[PDB]
C-alpha cells in the first residue's frame, strides 16, 4: 500500500515541531534553489509525469491547469491564489497540512509560483480557522527570516510575497471564481467560467487557484521526481491522497495513506471499522456532501479512485468518507444537507436560488412523510433541472445526493411516504 | 436583511478605529495590491467586527469612509458573510456545528446541553449577554465531529458533559482547555495510530536525482 | 492560544519582508 | 477577415470575433429568451433562462455569455434547449406572487409570455410562497419587490447608466433582496428608467399606478420638448388623455432612456 | 328559503383643470 | 355623494338629469369598510389570504407580516394582519 | 425586451378629435379612419398604398439597434 | 362579506368583453389599494355572452339570476358602477347559492 | 395531436402533380398542406380553364363550388386572392 518512506506529507496528526527548525529536521525547503534553477518548464514536466491530479473539489490534470498560466505575461502581473478554505462538509483534510505542517504549503507556494511566474500568492484559509491561520502566519514570517521567501527566495532571483486572507464563513467563498470575487472585495458569487481564471482572474490579473494539497505535494514531487509519484496510482487517478473516515466507524482518523486503495480496506487497515459491523452500513458518502452516497452492496466493491467511483456514478471530490449506519434516518440526514445548502448558495443563479429551496421544502415533507409517492420522482426531475443549468457547480452539487436518495433508497421514502398516509 | 435606525444602532453610534486599529488598517490595505485598496473591505470589516461584535450600521459606514469605497459596498460585503454580526453578540456566541458530521455523532445532544446549561433556546442569547448559541454549519474538522467554536476556540470531540464543564469555565472564570477534549492524539485515530511510525525520513532521502 | 488581535498585527511585523506592491495605474476601478 | 463563421441552426452567420452566442442568434434572425440580459448593460448571466445548445457539447451554454467560437451550431429550438427553459422558468414562477391583476405590468411582462412561449403549462411548486418587504425607494417608483426575479438589472443600470451605484443585492440564498440595505430613496434623474428596465412589475411608476393597463393605450411616437436634447418618447394614450410617456430608442440622442422630468 | 329611475351619469371627476384667472384686479 | 364623490354640480349641464328622479349613490361605501375591519393577527412570519373559500376567493398570495411598523394588506382584501 | 413587433411596417392615419361624452363621459370620435392600421411587410408596398388611395404620406426610415459588443471578461477589468 | 367591492380594476374583463360592452378607468384609492373610478356595462351593447363571468380573477363581475330588468328609457339599460354594485348587494344571495352549485364545474 | 392519415397526404400530393402535369400553364405553384389539403394556385386567366378541368374530368370530378372569397393582402400587388373551395 503505502510506506512511511513513501509518504508525502510527513507530519500529521503533529508529534512534530510545526516550525520551521522541526520542519527542517523533517526534510523541507531541500535545494529549493535547484528546482527553481531547473525552471519553471522543468517543474510542470515532473507534475505532467506525476500525473498530480487535483486534490480538490474535483481533480483537473494538475499539470495542464498549472501549464495554462504558463503562457507570456501580457504585462498584467500573474497571480497565485492557494484555497484554505475547508467549506467541505466531512472535510478535515487540508486543516491538517497547515496546523501541522506549514512550511510545506510555504514552499509549495515558492514552487508553485516558479511554475507560473506570480509575484505572489495569496491564501484564503476561512475565517472560521483564526487559530489555524496565524499559526501559519508565523511560518511564514519566519520563512521570509529565512530568505525562504521574499525577494531573492532561496537565493534564486525569484521574489516570491505570500500572503493569507480572511475568509468569512462561506462555503461558496471555495468555488474558484469566487475566491477571487471575495479576494477582490465584492460578494462572493462565483462569476462566469468562460473568460477562464488563467486568462483572468484575482485583481483581472492572469491567476490560478489550487486546493491546499495540490500546491502541498507539488515541491515534494518536484524533489522526489515524477515517476516516484506516479508509480503509487493507477492511470490518472495516480497518487497519495489524505483520506478521512468521520462517522459511524471505530476510529474517525485522516489516514493519509495511497489513492486508489478498497474502500473497504481504506476504513478497515484504518478507521478501525464500521461501528456496529460492517453490514451494519446503510450507506458511504466517498467525496463529502456534494458527492452522491454510494448504498453498502456497491462499496467494497468499488474502491476509492476518481475513476473508479465515475464509473460508480459517484465523485473521489474531496474524499471525504461520511458512513452512515443502519441507525440513521437518511431521508433526515441527506434533508439536512439541502437545508446545509439552502442556507450557503449565492442565489446569484435562478436555477440554484429558487430549485435548492424547493428541494429543502420537498425533503422535509419527505422526512415526515406527509408528501405522496409521485413527489419523490418530482423531485427527480427538479434535481437535474438544477444539474446543467447552475452558473457554479454547487448547484451540481446539490442535485446529487437528492438523485442519490432517490437511486438507492426509494423504497425507504416510499414507506415513509405510506407510514403517514396509514395514521391519517 | 435591512437595517432600520435604532437609537442602539444608528449612524449615531460612535465608531472610530482605535489610533492602533487604525495602524492595522493600513496594514491590511498594503497587503493587497497597489492600487488596491477595495479589497481589503472584508479584512478591514473584520477588525471593525474586532473591535466591536455589534458593528452598527455607523461602523460600516466608517469601513467604506477608510475604504474609500460604495458604502452600499460594504454593506453587501457585510450581509453576506455570517462571520460579520449586524446585532449585538453575547461574549461567547457559542456555534454548534450541526450539519451530517456532526449530526452524526450526535451533535444535537451537545446542542441539548448547551441549551438546557444556558437554559435558552439556539438562535437566543441569555440575559447574562455572555452566552449566544446558534446553529451554525459544517465549521470543518469532522474527523472530531461533536464540537463547538467559541470565538475560534473551536473545542472539539467533546462529550456532552465536557461542553457543560467547558460552559463552566467560560461562565465563571478562564477559558477551557483551547481544543479537543479526548485520547486521539489530533486526528490520530481514537486508541493511538497506525501511521507514520517511522521516524521522519532524513532531508534528501530519496530525493530524485538532480 | 491567540488574542483577537494576534492575525493583523502578525501581518503588520510582515509588511518589513515585502515589495512596494503594483497598481492597475488607476484611482479608483 | 475577423469573422468567425458559425451555423445558427445551419445558417453560416459570419459574425465578427467575440460575438455572444445570444447576438449571433440575433443576427441570423432569432431571438434568445432573456431575463437580466439588456443590450446596453453588463452581461450577468443571473437568470440563465437563456441556455441554448451548441451542437456536439455536453452541457449548454449561457447565450448572453459565451462568446461563439468557430464551428459551433447553436441549436435553439432543440429538445434540450426546451427542457433549458421549461425548467427555468417552473422556478421563476415558483417564488412568484401571483397578482398579475394588481401587477400594472400585466401585458407589460417579459415574464408572463416567455412562460407562455417558452415555459410550461403547469406548476408543480406544491410547497410555499416567500414574501419580502415593500420598502420606500422614492416618490415615482414603486417597488412592489416580492416580485423581484433577482435579475440584476437594476443594480447594474443604477451603477452603468446612471451613476447612482446605490441600489444592491443584500444576503444570499432565496432571500437575496435586490434593495437598498438603509431606506435611502433613488434620488437621482433618469430614476424613472428602473420602471422601464424592470421586467418584472416589482417596481413600477407609482404616479401610474393603475390608471391604465397596456393593451387599451394607443401609442403615438413623439418628441421631447423639456430639455434640448430632445430625447425620441411615445406618449401612450388612453379615451383621448396622455397616461404615460416612456422612451424610445433613438441610437444617436436617447438611446432606450428619458429624464425624469419627462416622464 | 324558508321618479326611482337610475340617471346613469359619469362617476370620474374633471381631470383636466383650467387656470382660474387671478380675482385681484391688475 | 358617491364613492369617487361624482357630484354633478349646482352650475354642470348635466345635474339636469337627476331632476324628478333619484341618483344611485351606495350606503355602507366600501371605503370605510374595511378600515372597520378587525387586524388579522398571526403567529407565523408569513401569511397566505385565499380571501376566503379558496376557489370562491381571490389567487391566493402570501403577505409578510414581517415588521409590526405595519400590518400586511393582501392587495385584494385589504385585510391589514397584525402579525 | 422582446423585438416581434418591431418587424413590419404599419401606415397610421393621423389622430383627430376624441370629446368626452356628456351622458356616460365616455371618449367619442368622429374620425372613421382612426382605428385603421394597415399592416405592409416592405416599405415600398406602403408607399404604394398611399399613392393610388390618394393619401398623404411621410416615411420614416426603419432605426434598428446599432450592433453593440459586449463581453463578459470586459467588466471584471480593475484597469477599466 | 367584509363589504370590500371584489373588483380590483385588472380590466381584463373589458378585454375580453365581445361586445364592447364593459368601460373601465381606475386610480389609486386614498387606501392606496386599487378599485374601478368608473365602471359601466352598456346593456344594450351587451350581448350576454357570460365571458366576462369567466375572465374575472376575483370573480367580482357575474352574471346575476334577474332576466327581468325591461326599462321604459335607453338610458336606464346602460348600467355604471353604483347600479351593477346596488344590483349585487339585492341579488348576492342567490348569487352567492349560484356560485356555490356550479365552481366545482368551473 | 391530430390524428394525421398518411395515406392522404400522399394521394393528394400526387393529385397536385397530376393537375401540375395536365395543366403546365396555368398552375404557379401547388401544395398540400399538413392540414392534408391541396391548393392549386393558378395564374388568373386559368380560372375557367382549371375549374373546367376539375368539374368535368374522370380522373378529378370536382362537381360543387364550397366557395368563393377573396381574402385581401393590402400589401400584396395583387390585392385580392380569390381562392374557390371545390368538392
Ligand atoms: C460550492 C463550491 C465550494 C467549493 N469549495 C472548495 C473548497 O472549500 N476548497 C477547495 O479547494 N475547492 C473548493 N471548490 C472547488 C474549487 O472551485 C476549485 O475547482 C478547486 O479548488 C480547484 O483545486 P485543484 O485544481 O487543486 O483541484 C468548491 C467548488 C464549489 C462549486
Ligand atoms: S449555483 Fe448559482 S446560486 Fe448556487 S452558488 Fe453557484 S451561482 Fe450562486
Ligand atoms: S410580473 Fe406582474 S405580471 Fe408579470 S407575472 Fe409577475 S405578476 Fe403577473
Ligand atoms: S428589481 Fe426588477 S430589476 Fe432590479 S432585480 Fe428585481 S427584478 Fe431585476
Ligand atoms: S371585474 Fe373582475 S375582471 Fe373586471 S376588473 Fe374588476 S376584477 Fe378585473
Ligand atoms: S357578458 Fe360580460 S362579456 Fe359578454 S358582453 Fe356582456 S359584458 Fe361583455
Ligand atoms: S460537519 Fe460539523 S465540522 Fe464537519
Ligand atoms: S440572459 Fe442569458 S443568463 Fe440572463
Ligand atoms: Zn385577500
Amino acid at each position: 500500500s503505502l510506506k512511511d518512506e513513501d509518504r508525502i506529507f510527513t507530519n500529521l496528526y503533529g508529534r512534530h515541531d510545526w516550525r520551521l527548525k522541526g520542519a527542517l529536521r523533517r526534510g523541507d525547503w531541500y535545494k529549493t534553489k535547484e528546482i527553481l534553477l531547473k525552471g519553471p518548464d522543468w517543474i510542470l514536466g515532473e507534475m505532467k509525469t506525476s500525473g498530480l491530479r487535483g486534490r480538490g473539489g474535483a481533480g483537473f490534470p494538475t499539470g495542464l491547469k498549472w501549464s495554462f498560466m504558463n503562457k507570456p505575461s501580457d504585462g498584467r502581473p500573474k497571480y497565485l491564489v492557494v484555497n484554505a478554505d475547508e467549506g467541505e462538509p466531512g472535510t478535515c483534510k487540508d486543516r491538517e497540512i497547515m496546523r501541522h505542517d506549514p512550511h510545506k504549503l510555504v514552499e509549495g507556494c515558492l514552487v508553485g509560483g516558479r511554475a507560473m511566474g506570480a509575484r505572489a500568492a495569496y491564501i484564503y484559509i476561512r475565517g472560521e480557522f483564526y487559530n489555524e491561520a496565524s499559526n501559519l502566519q508565523v511560518a511564514i514570517r519566519e520563512a521570509y527570516e529565512a530568505g525562504l521567501i521574499g525577494k531573492n527566495a532561496c537565493g534564486s532571483d525569484y521574489d516570491f510575497d505570500v500572503f493569507v486572507v480572511r475568509g468569512a464563513g462561506a462555503y461558496i467563498c471555495g468555488e474558484e471564481t469566487a475566491l477571487i470575487e471575495s479576494i477582490e472585495g465584492k460578494q462572493g458569487k462565483p462569476r462566469l467560467k468562460p473568460p477562464f481564471p488563467a486568462d483572468v482572474g484575482v485583481f483581472g490579473c492572469p491567476t490560478t487557484v489550487a486546493n491546499v494539497e495540490t500546491v502541498a505535494v507539488s515541491p515534494t514531487i518536484c524533489r522526489r521526481g515524477g515517476t516516484w509519484f506516479a508509480g503509487f496510482g493507477r492511470e490518472r487517478n495516480s497518487g497519495t491522497k489524505l483520506f478521512n473516515i468521520s462517522g459511524h466507524v471505530n476510529h474517525p482518523c485522516t489516514v493519509e495513506e495511497e489513492m486508489s486503495v478498497p474502500l473497504k480496506e481504506l476504513i478497515e487497515k484504518h478507521a478501525g471499522g464500521v461501528t456496529g459491523g460492517w453490514d451494519n452500513l446503510l450507506a458511504v458518502i466517498p467525496g463529502g456532501s456534494s458527492t452522491p452516497l454510494i448504498p453498502k452492496s456497491v462499496c467494497e466493491t468499488v474502491l476509492m479512485d476518481f475513476d473508479a467511483l465515475v464509473q460508480a456514478q459517484t465523485g473521489l471530490g474531496t474524499a471525504a468518507v461520511i458512513v452512515m449506519d443502519r441507525s440513521t434516518d437518511i431521508v433526515k440526514a441527506i434533508a439536512r444537507l439541502i437545508e446545509f445548502y439552502k442556507h450557503e448558495s449565492c442565489g446569484q443563479c435562478t436555477p440554484c436560488r429558487e430549485g435548492v429551496d424547493w428541494m429543502n421544502k420537498v425533503m422535509a415533507r419527505f422526512v415526515k412523510g406527509d408528501a405522496r409517492p409521485a413527489e419523490i420522482d418530482s423531485l427527480w426531475e427538479i434535481s437535474k433541472q438544477i444539474e446543467g443549468h447552475t452558473i457554479c457547480a454547487l448547484g451540481d452539487g446539490a442535485a446529487w445526493p437528492v438523485q442519490g436518495l432517490i437511486r438507492h433508497f426509494r423504497p425507504e421514502l416510499e414507506d415513509r411516504m405510506q407510514r403517514f398516509a396509514q395514521q391519517h | 436583511f435591512v437595517h432600520r435606525d435604532t437609537p442602539e444602532n444608528n449612524p449615531d453610534t460612535p465608531f472610530d478605529f482605535t489610533p492602533e486599529n487604525y495602524k492595522r488598517i493600513e496594514a491590511i490595505v498594503k497587503n493587497y495590491p497597489e492600487g488596491h485598496q477595495a479589497a481589503a473591505v472584508l479584512p478591514v470589516l473584520d477588525l471593525a467586527q474586532r473591535q466591536n461584535g455589534w458593528l452598527p450600521i455607523s461602523a460600516m459606514n466608517k469601513v467604506a469612509e477608510v475604504l474609500q469605497v460604495p458604502p452600499m459596498r460594504v454593506y453587501e460585503v457585510a450581509t453576506f458573510y455570517t462571520m460579520y454580526n449586524r446585532k449585538p453578540v453575547g461574549k461567547y456566541h457559542i456555534q454548534v456545528c450541526t450539519t451530517t458530521p456532526c449530526m452524526l455523532r450526535d451533535s444535537d445532544s451537545i446542542l441539548e446541553t448547551l441549551q438546557r446549561k444556558l437554559g435558552i433556546k439556539v438562535g437566543e442569547t441569555t440575559p447574562d449577554k455572555l452566552f449566544t448559541l446558534i446553529e451554525v454549519e459544517c465549521l470543518g474538522a469532522c474527523v472530531n465531529a461533536p464540537m463547538v467554536q467559541i470565538n475560534d476556540n473551536y473545542y472539539e470531540d467533546l462529550t456532552p458533559k465536557d461542553i457543560e464543564e467547558i460552559i463552566d469555565e467560560l461562565k465563571a472564570g478562564k477559558v477551557p482547555k483551547p481544543g479537543p477534549r479526548s485520547g486521539r492524539f489530533c486526528c490520530e485515530p481514537a486508541g493511538g495510530l497506525t501511521s507514520l511510525t517511522e521516524p521522519p525520513k532524513g532531508p534528501g532521502f530519496g530525493v530524485q536525482a538532480g | 492560544d491567540y488574542n483577537t488581535y494576534t492575525f493583523l498585527d502578525l501581518n503588520l511585523d510582515l509588511s518589513k519582508f515585502r515589495l512596494p506592491q503594483p497598481s492597475s495605474g488607476r484611482e479608483s476601478p | 477577415s475577423n469573422l468567425i463563421e458559425v451555423f445558427v441552426d445551419g445558417q453560416s452567420v459570419m459574425v465578427e470575433p467575440g460575438t455572444t452566442v445570444l447576438q449571433a442568434c440575433e443576427k441570423v434572425g432569432m431571438q434568445i429568451p432573456r431575463f437580466c440580459y439588456h443590450e446596453r448593460l453588463s452581461v450577468a448571466g443571473n437568470c440563465r433562462m437563456c441556455l441554448v445548445e451548441i451542437e456536439k457539447a455536453p452541457k449548454v451554454v449561457a447565450a448572453c455569455a459565451m462568446p461563439v467560437m468557430k464551428g459551433w451550431n447553436i441549436l435553439t429550438n432543440s429538445e434540450k434547449s426546451k427542457k433549458a427553459r421549461e425548467g427555468v422558468m417552473e422556478f421563476l414562477l415558483a417564488n412568484h406572487p401571483l397578482d398579475c391583476p394588481i401587477c400594472d405590468q400585466g401585458g407589460e411582462c417579459d415574464l408572463q409570455d416567455q412562460s407562455m412561449m417558452f415555459g410550461s403549462d403547469r406548476s408543480r411548486f406544491l410547497e410555499g410562497k416567500r414574501a419580502v418587504e415593500d420598502k420606500n425607494i422614492g416618490p415615482l417608483v414603486k417597488t412592489i419587490m416580492t416580485r423581484c426575479i433577482q435579475c440584476t438589472r437594476c443594480i447594474r443600470f443604477a451603477s452603468e447608466i446612471a451613476g447612482v451605484d446605490d441600489l444592491g443585492t443584500t444576503g444570499r440564498g432565496n432571500d437575496m433582496q435586490v434593495g437598498t440595505y438603509i431606506e435611502k430613496m433613488f434620488m437621482s434623474e433618469l430614476s424613472g428608467n428602473v420602471i422601464d428596465i424592470c421586467p418584472v412589475g416589482a417596481l413600477t411608476s407609482k404616479p401610474y399606478a393603475f390608471t391604465a393597463r397596456p393593451w387599451e393605450t394607443r401609442k403615438t411616437e413623439s418628441i421631447d420638448v423639456m430639455d434640448a436634447v430632445g430625447s425620441n418618447i411615445v406618449v401612450s394614450t388612453r379615451t383621448g388623455e396622455v397616461m404615460r410617456i416612456l422612451p424610445r430608442m433613438h441610437e444617436d440622442i436617447n438611446e432606450e432612456w428619458i429624464s425624469d422630468k419627462t416622464r | 328559503p324558508t321618479p326611482e329611475q337610475y340617471v346613469p351619469y359619469s362617476t370620474t371627476r374633471k381631470k383636466i383643470h383650467e387656470w382660474v384667472p387671478p380675482s385681484t384686479p391688475y | 355623494i358617491t364613492h369617487t364623490g361624482q357630484v354633478y354640480d349646482e352650475k354642470d349641464y348635466r345635474r339636469v338629469r337627476f331632476v324628478d328622479r333619484q341618483k344611485e349613490v351606495n350606503e355602507n361605501f366600501a371605503i370605510d369598510l374595511i378600515a372597520q375591519q378587525p387586524v388579522n393577527e398571526v403567529e407565523h412570519r408569513i401569511i397566505a389570504c385565499d380571501g376566503g373559500g379558496g376557489a370562491l376567493g381571490h389567487p391566493k398570495v402570501y403577505i409578510n407580516l414581517d415588521k409590526e411598523t405595519k400590518t400586511g394588506t393582501c392587495g385584494y382584501c385589504g385585510l391589514q394582519f397584525k402579525q | 425586451s422582446g423585438v416581434n413587433n418591431t418587424k413590419k411596417w404599419k401606415m397610421e392615419f393621423d389622430t383627430r378629435e376624441r370629446w368626452e361624452n356628456p351622458l356616460m363621459g365616455w371618449a367619442s370620435t368622429a374620425d372613421p379612419l382612426s382605428n385603421m392600421v394597415l399592416t405592409f411587410s416592405a416599405k415600398e408596398d406602403a408607399i404604394a398604398f398611399a399613392e393610388k388611395n390618394g393619401w398623404s404620406y411621410d416615411v420614416e426610415e426603419k432605426k434598428v439597434p446599432k450592433p453593440k459588443s459586449k463581453s463578459y471578461g470586459a467588466n471584471f477589468s480593475w484597469n477599466k | 362579506p367584509s363589504g370590500e367591492e371584489r373588483c380590483i380594476a385588472c380590466k381584463l374583463c373589458e378585454a375580453i368583453c365581445p361586445a364592447q360592452a364593459i368601460t373601465i378607468e381606475a386610480e389609486p384609492r386614498a387606501d392606496g389599494s386599487r378599485r374601478t373610478t368608473r365602471y359601466d356595462i352598456d346593456m344594450t351593447k351587451c350581448i350576454y355572452c357570460g365571458f366576462c363571468q369567466e375572465a374575472c380573477p376575483v370573480d367580482a363581475i357575474v352574471e346575476g339570476p334577474n332576466f327581468e330588468f325591461s326599462t321604459e328609457t335607453h338610458e336606464e339599460l346602460l348600467y355604471n358602477k353604483e347600479k351593477l354594485l346596488n344590483n349585487g348587494d339585492k341579488w348576492e344571495a342567490e348569487i352567492a347559492a349560484n356560485i356555490q352549485a356550479d365552481y366545482l364545474y368551473r | 395531436v391530430r390524428p394525421r392519415s398518411d395515406v392522404t397526404h400522399k394521394q393528394l400530393s400526387a393529385f397536385g402533380e397530376y393537375v401540375a402535369e395536365i395543366l403546365p400553364k396555368y398552375v404557379q405553384q401547388v401544395q398540400v398542406s399538413c392540414l392534408d389539403e391541396l391548393e392549386i394556385c393558378i395564374h388568373p386567366d386559368g380560372v375557367i380553364p382549371t375549374l373546367t378541368f376539375l368539374r368535368d374530368h374522370t380522373n378529378a370530378q370536382f362537381k360543387s363550388l364550397a366557395d368563393l372569397t377573396a381574402v385581401d393582402v393590402p400589401t400584396r400587388q395583387n390585392r385580392f386572392e380569390i381562392v374557390y373551395n371545390l368538392l
